[PDB]
């Protein structure tokens, strides 16, 4: 329900959205019509929620990579600059907005990662990934660190994974085929085992996100980071001796960032079309408008040839064009977000430790594929998916069920499609249909093995045999025993996904000992479950997700 | 071996 008369913009938090706002109070003082600027949460995540039923912001701002998802959702308006008006972007620009031959947002700005380094600190930058690791060691001598950047984010990692040979689709004679993936190959592979290699060997921490690298950069802490042209104006304003430039190369070869377009659709249910036409073309995308954007964070390069020109000179600008000459332009397609959600996923798995690299970018490639290809489209489809996968590895080894040197390596497979898919979903794991199919696991694959624990006549690493060991004996005995296990009202016995809980009794803090998975868990500690006066699990209060309480295993 | 670090995410609320 989007008002009619007024005008709604959806922007990142990392944007110029005071600058865009000032656009707006322009606009209101010729118009009438005001201009409200905002910028949620998730918004890339939460405008095809919303938008879906007719909902939203007149006007979405994202780099254009998501922007074909939208439009084959139904969710755009159809854009109709005339040519006088596309002559004044650069050609380059509107390719970027161009999907299945039909422009579909307005481009405002080419964006590339640089690295950015404190030229107090370090007069020089690394040419080099390689290099860094003994640069982080003379620093933490003098209580600094070489390099931060955001760990949480694959936009970051991506020109690491890149430079040695990861791609997302193979772009020939112009076109995608989204069936040649460059996810699981030996670059990709090496680019990521130097990322993981960084943060074992202390280096890099794994829990680093945007906020904590801007801080620790800001202040000094850290030499280097990774950054796009909006995170100048935090930098200017922190005092810090900085030179933006090419990112270090990786095996001789450079880095290669994702080349992301600045651009602004119109919501297909907005009321305020022409109005929202009228902004963009006559107010944003002039000298004036953009001058107001950058003033508050830097664009980048901007798609107006006539203010592109006024800055170019700008040696910040140059070293974001030279890496951005070195990347590719992110493609359009529809297939970006299962992409981008399977590249998070290897990264964030891998640098936790949660996953090997091999594991992590095969099953990122897999599992992408699976949505790429229109099969996975919900829990329920995903579900079978995973399920599908393993039938195919279990069938040719009915012999070696009761084999765990055999079956382990699929169990834990079907065990990570389950979670990929449940966080794509935004449900918990583990949940009822997860608990379901490794139910029929136990029914139709080990109901024959003559013992609770596995029996056996690159096997999984040290921590996830253990996790895996124990979700096999909680399915064997306590999920399969036939007939309730606590009196009265009771919390239904669950694999919460490290630990086996048997049916509980409303009312109770149940407690077990943490196990002994990772080395900073003491054995001695407890873990708690909270079963609730209704016979439910306690849920956390910040995720409304069923919680098992691990807090006291690591302190 | 054993991993050095359990994972934070599988500790906080959006975890186990
Ligand atoms: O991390 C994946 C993410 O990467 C890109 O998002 C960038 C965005 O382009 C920049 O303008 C800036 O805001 O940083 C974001 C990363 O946090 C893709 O545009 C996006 O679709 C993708 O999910
Ligand atoms: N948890």
């Amino acid at each position: 329900k989007i008002e009619e008369g007024k005008l709604v913009i959806w922007i990142n938090g990392d944007k110029g959205y005071n600058g865009l706002a000032e656009v707006g109070k322009k606009f209101e003082k010729d118009t009438g019509i005001k201009v409200t600027v905002e910028h949620p949460d998730k918004l890339e995540e939460k405008f095809p929620q919303v938008a879906a039923t007719g909902d939203g912001p007149d006007i979405i701002f994202w780099a254009h990579d998501r922007f074909g998802g939208y439009a084959q959702s139904g969710l755009l308006a159809e854009i109709t600059p005339d040519k006088a008006f596309q002559d004044k972007l650069y050609p380059f620009t509107w390719d970027a907005v161009r999907y299945n031959g039909k422009l579909i947002a307005y481009p405002i700005a080419v964006e590339a990662l640089s690295l950015i380094y404190n030229k107090d600190l370090l007069p020089n930058p690394p040419k080099t990934w390689e290099e860094i690791p003994a640069l982080d060691k003379e620093l933490k001598a003098k209580g600094k660190s070489a390099l931060m950047f955001n760990l949480q984010e694959p936009y970051f990692t991506w020109p690491l994974i890149a430079a040695d040979g990861g791609y997302a689709f193979k772009y020939e004679n112009g076109k995608y085929d989204i069936k040649d993936v460059g996810v699981d190959n030996a670059g990709a592979k090496a680019g990521l085992t130097f990322l993981v290699d960084l943060i074992k060997n202390k280096h890099m921490n794994a829990d680093t996100d945007y906020s904590i690298a801007e801080a620790a950069f800001n202040k000094g802490e850290t030499a280097m980071t990774i950054n796009g042209p909006w995170a100048w104006s935090n930098i200017d304003t922190s005092k810090v001796n900085y030179g933006v430039t090419v990112l270090p190369t990786f095996k001789g070869q450079p880095s290669k960032p994702f080349v992301g377009v600045l651009s602004a659709g119109i919501n297909a249910a907005s009321p305020n079309k022409e109005l929202a036409k009228e902004f963009l073309e006559n107010y944003l995308l002039t000298d004036e408008g953009l001058e107001a954007v950058n003033k508050d964070k830097p664009l980048g390069a901007v798609a107006l040839k006539s203010y592109e020109e006024e800055l170019a000179k700008d040696p910040r600008i140059a070293a974001t064009m030279e890496n951005a000459q070195k990347g590719e332009i992110m493609p359009n397609i529809p297939q970006m977000s299962a992409f981008w959600y399977a590249v998070r996923t290897a990264v964030i798995n891998a640098a936790s430790g949660r996953q090997t690299v091999d594991e992590a970018l095969k099953d990122a490639q897999t599992n992408a594929a699976a949505e790429f290809g229109g099969t996975v489209k919900n829990y329920e489809t995903a579900v079978q998916f995973c399920w599908n996968h393993y039938k195919d590895q279990m069938d040719p080894i009915e012999k070696d069920w009761c084999d765990w040197a055999m079956i382990s390596r699929p169990y834990s497979t079907l065990r990570d499609c389950l979670e990929h898919f449940a966080e794509r979903f935004d449900l918990g794991f583990p949940n009822p249909l997860a608990e379901r199919i490794i139910f029929e696991t136990h029914q139709i694959h080990f109901a024959n093995c003559s013992l609770v624990q596995p029996t056996f006549s690159i096997q999984l690493g040290v921590t996830r045999n253990k996790i895996m060991t124990a979700q096999y004996e909680c399915y064997q005995k306590i999920m399969q025993d036939p007939i309730q296990q606590a009196e009265g009202v009771y919390c239904n016995r669950t694999w919460d996904g490290w630990l086996c809980w048997n049916d509980v009794a409303a009312g109770t803090e149940s407690m077990q000992l943490c196990p002994d998975y990772f080395q900073d868990f003491d054995p001695s500690e407890k873990v708690t479950k909270i079963c609730d006066q209704d016979g439910n699990w306690f849920r956390h209060p910040a995720s409304n997700r069923t919680w098992t309480n691990y807090t006291q295993c690591n302190v | 071996d054993k991993d050095n670090v359990a994972p934070r995410r599988l500790i906080g609320p959006w975890g186990y």
